[PDB]
């Protein structure tokens, strides 16, 4: 008398097949990725020519001696 | 790796010669554990296929759940994998007290 057949408690787990988490498509991308590249070019020229200052700098000590 | 879809292919291959049909209980079974085998095989039909090409991580990512199936084999017939359980004269024992919030668990 001691079978197995319970009489309730059922889901079932799907068959299902989806995972659609996206994800910023759609013209979203490529505009993160040129505005910081040209902000690491806008970070150029404030130092490359405050460099460039300090190069004309370096050579000035070289021609106001050596008389 | 098939261990209840072979010998399902032998007493069927037996019980039309002797003009049986298996009690309606035993039916059930064989169609259980019979689609629990695909189970094995179509798990074990794409890692090792993925083995061979060369990823690892799908090899061990899917095995250490399988180990989850292995414990009804010796809980109901005899050993971890080859076991003598469909005889001719259908199911030789009945699955013990529980079996049954075990795979609506593992499902």
């Amino acid at each position: 008398k001691q079978d197995m057949p319970p009489v309730g408690g059922y889901g079932p787990i799907d068959y299902k097949r989806n995972l659609p988490r996206r994800g910023l498509s759609g013209y979203s991308m490529f505009a993160v990725g040129i505005g910081a590249l040209l902000f690491g070019y806008w970070s150029m020229m404030k130092w490359n020519r405050e460099r460039r200052r300090l190069q004309i700098e370096d050579f000035e000590a070289r021609i106001a001696l050596m008389p | 790796v098939s261990m209840m879809c072979n010998e399902q292919a032998y007493s069927l291959a037996v019980e039309k010669l002797l003009n049986i049909q298996p009690p309606p209980r035993a039916q059930w079974i064989r169609v259980l554990f019979g689609e629990i085998t695909r189970l094995l095989n179509h798990i074990m039909a794409v890692t090792t296929h993925a083995l061979d090409i060369g990823a690892m991580t799908p090899f061990f990512w899917m095995f250490e759940e399988r180990e989850k199936m292995f414990e009804f084999y010796e809980r109901v017939s005899g050993a971890r994998m080859h076991a003598a359980y469909v005889r001719p004269g259908g199911v030789h024992q009945d699955l013990p007290l529980g079996l049954m919030d075990d795979i609506y668990e593992f499902s």
